[PDB]
RNA sequence: UUGACAUUGUGAAGAGACAUAGUUUC
RNA sequence: GUUCUUUGUAAAGUGCCUUCGAAGAGUCGAGUUGUUUGGGAAUGCAGCUCUAAGUGGGUGGUAAAUUCCAUCUAAAGCUAA
RNA sequence: UUGACCUCAAAUCAGGUAGGAGUACCCGCUGAACUUAAGCAUAUCAAUAAGCGGAGGAAAAGAAACCAACCGGGAUUGCCUUAGUAACGGCGAGUGAAGCGGCAAAAGCUCAAAUUUGAAAUCUGGUACCUUCGGUGCCCGAGUUGUAAUUUGGAGAGGG
């Protein structure tokens, strides 16, 4: 960061001789693994697509990423997993009935 | 984890197995790892050969 | 192991092969008594992350509950009081229908103490649970220090005091400034809040 | 939860006992106060440490 | 203590000091802050204008302390040298050697200008000064250092 | 019920408050049984020092930060860096804090100086049976005072550039004010077809 | 009392869109 | 304090290199209803409908879209003063 | 024909446990109105009384999905303060917390998710003896639909 010295303005704080420490593991909770990556991607060609998960791609195909966004944000919580959401199935379709 | 580790020469899947969950994966899993694999009558008869009353799978 | 996949299996509770065993299995369930014992966990992934162990005094009951809205009984809907209070229809009832399930096997086994339960079915009518227990005079588990704080007398009939995990949750007890109400305990810092401190020296 | 004890403030407090600390000579006030002094030898009354 | 009270001196006067046409009754005005808006307005404008209604934004969550800034005037200032150091420094006023003051860690925020320090130099040490205090500190002689 | 001059008071007893009065008659009372309760542990805590070692921490926010205060553990950095381990640290009267985070140097040698000091002005007894009998000192905090750093000196040189302190705040204040702004004229500006 | 959503699944005919292949909805 | 058995071909701590690093779902979350809170485009709680993710998730006391930042690691558990 | 298995039964089957009491204090549910507003419904009384379930010598809370925005702090509980403040409110009557700071007491941790797989290494019970809050030998039994060791994010695990 490198704080300015005065009291205000951008960068404001006091200049102190700074450390970075040791990173923590409890900050990588999210990572995925090489076995959940196996396992979810099994799973998935198990048990298929759900009934909105369908009626999303098929939305996406004929009505494209916006629309579907749309939707998903209805379906999901919100617009963010609706993002997070439609791309995963971009990815089932190019994957899959594609390439 | 002898599936995914590729050490299984061959998997007994039984029939049975009211909580089916606790096998339904292993056709994709031994098909997915390349083990062959057989779903055989008689859980119970897995037991007996392991010297168990149910084996659920050999 | 097997257990992972349980996990990430469940996680689909709309995919066509789990939609036919919950379809199945809640006609099933439906025709036993509402309350009745449970041979193994229909769940054994969820049961072992909630404390269960298979091993003997570790018992697994099953129970069905009703769903929707605590009508306030009140002869004929008559309230006798101020409007703001005239309501019947549209009450929720501050207690989960999965700390009502607990409740009800946990007096059905008074000699038990309830661990933990988790959510299996629900048709319209139902929501069913599976509650696990814990026989707190069965030597494996007076044994076992892993367990035995659970034969502790303090623990008697936790889910009837909301010290379960759901009776947690509907108390509102966790940290932080969205729980100042309730965190301490509600009623507990409510009086804390008003009660007067006079000092010998008035301050 | 009716008031009881009173507070004084500190140094008040001191100023009282000082005074009455510099009254215990003035064998007038100890006179008036009770106690026979009349048949003692001198006040502030110092005795041995060996006390 | 009860027995200076004034109720000891009413005992045989058979109203107690409350009046025999108006009485003691329990709460002739209502009970409060009642009626401010009617039968109380007149005592209520004249001895509390302002009292009804907003004003300004409101602030959720407002921590005090956020806004702590203690001022301190040039009126004072010297006060942060203990006397006996202090007088050492008013005579020999010269740069090379002048006192630091730091009003931080005095518990001050702020330098304000209220007036009239001598002329020795002085390093004041502070969050934020007042435009007039650091003029008049440059007159001296003296600087400011910002910290923080 | 409003009448002459007077502040408008807001007293709060309309509810059953009576019912919640608390008059502490037990002060003499609970401090003497605080006193019997450490003189009780002193003794069942063998030459052991009734409280642990405390390290160097600077206070938070904007109010505060100015002075350092006794925090609760050592941060198992600072306790890498005195050579011993956390585990064995707890059981030697330090006190660790898996949750603190050495951003400052300053602090973190103030604190790992703090564990030098400590490890050498105590005496740890052996496991075996002997327990060559020590006398207990009751503190660690009145033994390991935090004393607030010194930052400066007395008196010292006047540099003068000229650069009058309070516009230099005016104008940090203003680059953060229309810092968003002026951005957003780059961002536009760039846009030139 | 009326509507919607949930409990709610299987066919078949007929309407309905990517715009006259069949995933879908009445 | 003493005193009898050595638990052991047992158990534990620490330095470097390398590969990994499993982490809780009808949950989190969303809508709506009711209640509650100082909590204010919604403080908690519950009903019903919707229902996730894994460089994810939660929070950051004014709703929203975009871009960043800080801070923890939920949906399992014990514990004296 | 015989023997298992799953699930469901019955015994005055072998051994246990629950009920009721009390309830000042404690954990929950449920839930008023009198009252105040000079009338009155939102509000207030009050998240109070009465009603119901459940503990202990304390209960609960507790090792952060915390606070913060600082040079950052660091489980919980409580006191002094924050503060009759921020905020809520026919913005009326009224209501009303939190972060920082001082002090009291201080204490930390364990599971789920891992192939022991060159050896279920684990456990209730019965029984005989013994140095009996237990140990050991042996047999039924539990348990692989997972009982031990190992690991808990502060980490930690497999290699060298
Ligand atoms: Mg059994
Ligand atoms: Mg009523
Ligand atoms: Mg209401
Ligand atoms: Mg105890
Ligand atoms: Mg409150
Ligand atoms: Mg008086
Ligand atoms: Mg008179
Ligand atoms: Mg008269
Ligand atoms: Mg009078
Ligand atoms: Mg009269
Ligand atoms: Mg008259
Ligand atoms: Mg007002
Ligand atoms: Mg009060
Ligand atoms: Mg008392
Ligand atoms: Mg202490
Ligand atoms: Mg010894
Ligand atoms: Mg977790
Ligand atoms: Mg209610
Ligand atoms: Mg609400
Ligand atoms: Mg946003
Ligand atoms: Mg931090
Ligand atoms: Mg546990
Ligand atoms: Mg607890
Ligand atoms: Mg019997
Ligand atoms: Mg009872
Ligand atoms: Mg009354
Ligand atoms: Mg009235
Ligand atoms: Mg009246
Ligand atoms: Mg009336
Ligand atoms: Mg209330
Ligand atoms: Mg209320
Ligand atoms: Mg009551
Ligand atoms: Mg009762
Ligand atoms: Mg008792
Ligand atoms: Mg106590
Ligand atoms: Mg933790
Ligand atoms: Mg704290
Ligand atoms: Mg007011
Ligand atoms: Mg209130």
């Amino acid at each position: 960061t490198v704080k300015t010295g005065i009291a205000i303005g951008l960068n404001k704080g006091k200049k102190v001789t700074s450390m970075t420490p040791a990173p923590k593991i409890s900050y990588k909770k999210g990572a995925a693994s090489n076995r959940t990556k196996f396992v979810r991607s099994l799973v998935r060609e198990i048990a298929g697509l759900s009934p909105y998960e369908r009626r999303l791609i098929d939305l996406i195909r004929n009505s494209g990423e916006k629309r579907a966004r749309k939707v998903a944000k209805k379906r999901l919580g919100s617009f963010t997993r609706a993002k997070a959401k439609v791309e995963e199935m971009n990815n089932i379709i190019a994957a899959s009935r594609r390439h | 984890a002898l599936i995914e580790n590729k050490k299984a020469k061959l998997v007994l899947i039984a029939n049975d197995v009211d909580p089916i969950e606790l096998v339904v994966f292993l056709p994709a899993l031994c098909k997915k790892m390349g083990v062959p694999y057989a779903i055989v009558k008689g859980k119970a008869r897995l037991g007996t050969l392991v010297n168990q009353k149910t084996s659920a799978v050999a | 192991g097997a257990y992972k996949y349980l996990e990430e299996l469940q996680r689909k509770k709309q995919s066509d092969v789990l939609r036919f065993l919950q379809r199945v299995r809640v006609w099933e369930y439906r025709q036993k008594n509402v309350i009745h014992r449970a041979a193994r966990p229909t769940r054994p992934d969820k049961a072992r992350r909630l404390g269960y162990k298979a091993k003997q005094g570790f018992v697994i009951y099953r129970v069905r509950v009703r769903r929707g809205n605590r009508k306030r009984p009140v002869p004929k809907g008559a309230t006798y009081g101020k409007p703001t209070n005239q309501g019947v229809n549209e009450l929720k009832y501050q207690r989960s229908l999965r700390a009502t399930a607990e409740e009800r096997v946990g007096r059905r086994a008074a000699n038990l103490r309830v661990l933990n339960s988790y959510w299996v079915n629900q048709d319209s009518t139902y929501k069913y649970f599976e509650v696990i227990l814990v026989d707190p005079q069965h030597k494996a588990i007076r044994r076992d220090a892993r367990y035995n704080w659970i034969c502790d007398p303090v623990h008697k009939h936790r889910e009837a005091r909301g010290l379960t995990a759901t009776g947690k949750k509907s108390r509102g007890i966790n940290k932080g400034h969205k729980f100042n109400n309730t965190k301490a305990g509600r009623r507990k810092t409510w009086k804390r809040q008003n009660t007067l401190s006079l000092w010998r020296y008035r301050k | 939860w009716r008031k009881w004890n009173v507070k004084v403030n500190h140094n008040e407090k001191r100023y009282a006992t000082a005074s009455a600390i510099a009254a215990t000579a003035v064998a007038s006030l100890v006179l008036a106060r009770g106690h026979r002094v009349e048949k003692i030898p001198e006040i502030p009354l110092v005795v041995s440490t060996d006390l | 203590p009860s027995r200076f009270t004034k109720t000891r001196k009413h005992r045989g006067h058979v109203s107690a000091g409350k009046g025999r046409i108006g009485k003691h009754r329990k709460h002739p005005g209502g009970r409060g802050m009642a009626g401010g808006q009617h039968h109380h307005r007149i005592n209520m404008d004249k001895y509390h204008p302002g009292y009804f209604g907003k004003v300004g934004m409101r602030y959720f969550h407002k921590q005090q302390a956020h806004f702590w800034k203690p001022v301190l005037n040039l009126d004072k200032l010297w006060t942060l040298i203990p006397e006996d150091k202090r007088d050492q420094y008013l005579k020999s006023a010269s740069k090379e050697t002048a006192p630091v003051i730091d009003t931080l860690a005095a518990g001050y925020g702020k330098i304000l200008g209220k007036g009239r320090i001598p002329n020795v130099p002085v390093i004041v040490k502070a969050r934020f000064v007042s435009k007039l205090a650091e003029e008049k500190i440059r007159a001296a002689g003296g600087v400011v250092e910002l910290i923080a | 019920a409003i009448s002459k001059n007077l502040p408008i008071l807001k007293n709060h007893f309309r509810k059953h408050w009576q019912e919640r009065v608390k008059v502490h008659f037990d002060q003499a009372g609970k401090k003497v049984s605080r006193r019997n309760a450490r003189a009780t542990r002193a003794a069942k805590i063998a030459p052991r020092p009734l409280d642990l070692l405390r390290p160097v921490v600077r206070a938070p926010t904007v109010k505060y930060n100015r002075k350092v205060r006794a925090g609760r553990g050592f941060t198992l950095a600072e306790v890498k860096a005195a050579g011993l381990t956390a585990a064995y640290a707890r059981t030697i009267g330090i006190a660790v804090d898996h949750r603190r985070q050495n951003r400052n140097q300053e602090i973190f040698d103030a604190n790992v100086q703090r564990l030098k000091e400590y490890q050498s002005k105590i005496i740890v007894f052996p496991r075996n049976g002997k327990a060559p009998e020590a006398e207990q000192v009751l503190s660690a905090a009145a033994t390991f005072p935090i004393a607030q750093p010194a930052t400066d000196v007395e008196a010292r040189a006047v540099q003068d550039n000229g650069e009058s302190a309070f516009r230099t705040l005016r104008l940090a204040r203003s680059e953060k004010k229309f810092r968003g702004i002026r951005e957003k004229r780059a961002r536009e500006k760039a846009e030139a077809e």
